[PDB]
């Protein structure tokens, strides 16, 4: 079918414009379908900041005239959204689609990108082991987890023995310290009778800060 | 420009039970909305088009009705992978808007947490900082109280918890609880307990360590 | 303005291509537009959409619909036509944008005769 990427910064600073990217595959943008940028801040509604045609003719809502530009380049199938003078209150995930009419069936949407606006810099994650005092096969079923503490800006992946562990899998909403750094803990479930014979490793990824780490758990 | 009002804003409803959405548009815009499921994390996914006109693919339990003013999303028999925000979008006019949006979580037979305790790691202890964990594992309702004890002093102020969305399997929840001291402050007790108040616990359920093991 | 579906009575020889135009204007450059059959139950068979990326996968090679040079005027041609494509016919325009709006031409009549 169609598949939509935003791509660009997840950090912006205050007062700076915000520029992102939506790539398009599988159709072209030039045809009869307009292409839209919706976003929704953490736990808040869906709000349409504005859709073009392939020809560059645009409609963008009211609140956001002043300030967000949206532009097509059918040369590279990609449109694209700058918004300026940002504030905490454009921090938000941000979605490209091909826009729903009365004229068809279906829309297409991107997975999202998170943009925070702050002044705060990035930092990598600490990844801390997270295991029992004493291994037991008191239970049949015992947990483990890794602590991914003090990094900004959201967000991190966890992953467990390079995705081929998914049962059983806890991975937490990240909690905002009152340093101004997030920390987050993943956790799995896994027979306490395999805890001595088969080996468990998490997989941080935060790419704000180009951290790759694999912690074995123990 | 065309406002929606969506209601309800929140429900809790059984498996099996019908849920009834409603958007209510600010002039008459025909037939011309859709309805979305929004599961966390996720991009909204249209269920329904031309107010009552069911996507082909999308499973038989979602229909709507309605035009002019007045749309009504229908869960006829809700199902344990529903829990989603459910959005209508206008589609009469740019610019385009959508309701405010309806969360709907799943009522299901109350089960007790599992409860485990995480001691800080060796590796954390050499950077003067100690995170005591507690997990509280495949639990209903949401509701859960963690009391965190060292050496039988009630912990306050220095714990953030975090739960996860609603299992889309068993419709369940889990929490972590984590307990922030210093390295000195750490070494300055021995017993560590976190402490599960539930629903499905007749009394609360401790685990515990003792430092140095 | 809804859209003109000309002409009202169409006569051709079976074998022939019948061709009607569709016509419309003071709509957004944001269109689509729908060529319709009159069911024995009264309801509405869509044909052909336009353009090529609005439709069905299964529509069927013998709906053509061609927009002419001005941009306003649409030929939507049945080819080599049968005489059980004797029926009633009309066109759909859509404007997208910024207000959505469905608008149906009045009907006309095809009349496919026996070739002597």
């Amino acid at each position: 079918q169609v598949q939509l990427q935003e791509s660009g910064p997840g950090l912006v600073k205050p007062s700076e414009t915000l520029s992102l990217t939506c790539a398009v595959s599988g159709h072209s943008i030039r045809g009869s379908y307009f292409w839209g940028w919706i976003r929704q801040p953490p736990g808040r509604g869906l709000e349409w900041i504005g859709s073009i045609y392939h020809s560059g003719s645009t409609y963008t809502n009211p609140s956001l005239k002043s300030r967000a530009t949206i532009s097509v380049d059918t040369s590279k199938n990609q449109f694209s959204l700058k918004l300026n003078s940002v504030t905490a209150a454009d921090t938000a995930v941000y979605y490209c689609a091909r826009d729903l009419d009365i004229a068809t069936t279906r829309d297409y949407w991107g997975q999202g990108t998170l943009v925070t606006v702050s002044s705060a810099s990035t930092k990598g994650p600490s990844v801390f082991p997270l295991a029992p005092c004493s291994r037991s096969t008191s239970e049949s079923t015992a947990a483990l987890g890794c602590l991914v503490k003090d990094y900004f800006p959201e967000p991190v992946t966890v992953s467990w023995n390079s995705g081929a562990l998914t049962s059983g899998v806890h991975t937490f909403p990240a909690v905002l310290q009152s340093s101004g750094l997030y920390s987050l803990s993943s956790v799995v479930t896994v027979p306490s009778s395999s805890l001595g014979t088969k080996t468990y490793t998490c997989n941080v990824d935060h790419k704000p800060s180009n951290t790759k780490v694999d912690k074995r758990v123990e | 420009d065309i406002q929606l009002t969506q209601s309800p804003s929140f429900l809790s409803a059984s498996v099996g039970d019908r849920v009834t959405i409603i958007c209510r548009a600010s002039q008459g815009i025909n037939n011309y909305l859709a309805w979305y499921q929004q599961k966390p994390g996720k991009a909204p996914k249209l269920l329904i088009y031309a107010a009552s006109t069911l996507q082909s693919g999308v499973p038989s339990r979602f229909s709507g009705s309605g035009s002019g003013t007045e749309f009504t999303l229908t869960i006829s028999s809700l199902q344990p992978e529903d829990f989603a925000t459910y959005y209508c979008q206008q589609l009469d006019s740019y610019p385009r808007t959508f309701g405010q949006g309806t969360k709907v979580e799943i009522k299901r037979t109350v089960a007790a947490p599992s409860v485990f305790i995480f001691p800080p790691s060796d590796e954390q202890l050499k950077s003067g900082t100690a995170s005591v964990v507690c997990l509280l594992n495949n639990f209903y309702p949401r509701e859960a109280k963690v009391q965190w004890k060292v050496d039988n002093a009630l912990q306050s102020g220095n714990s953030q918890e975090s739960v996860t969305e609603q299992d889309s399997k068993d419709s369940t929840y889990s929490l972590s609880s984590t307990l922030t001291l210093s390295k000195a402050d750490y070494e300055k007790h021995k017993v560590y307990a976190c402490e599960v108040t539930h629903q499905g616990l007749s009394s609360p359920v401790t685990k515990s360590f003792n430092r140095g093991e | 303005n809804p859209p003109t579906f000309s002409p009202a009575l169409l006569v051709v020889t079976e074998g022939d291509n019948a061709t009607f135009t569709c016509s419309f204007s003071n709509t957004s450059e944001s269109f689509v537009l729908n060529w319709y059959r009159m069911s024995p139950s009264n309801q509405t068979d869509k044909l052909a959409a336009f353009p090529e990326d609005r439709s069905q996968p299964g529509q069927d090679s013998r709906f053509r619909v061609t927009q002419l040079p001005n941009g306003r005027d649409f030929h939507m041609s049945v080819v080599r036509a049968r005489r059980n494509d004797s029926g009633t016919y009309l066109c759909g325009a859509i404007s997208l944008a910024p207000k959505a709006q469905i608008k149906e031409s009045l009907r006309a009549e095809l009349r496919v005769t026996e070739r002597r």
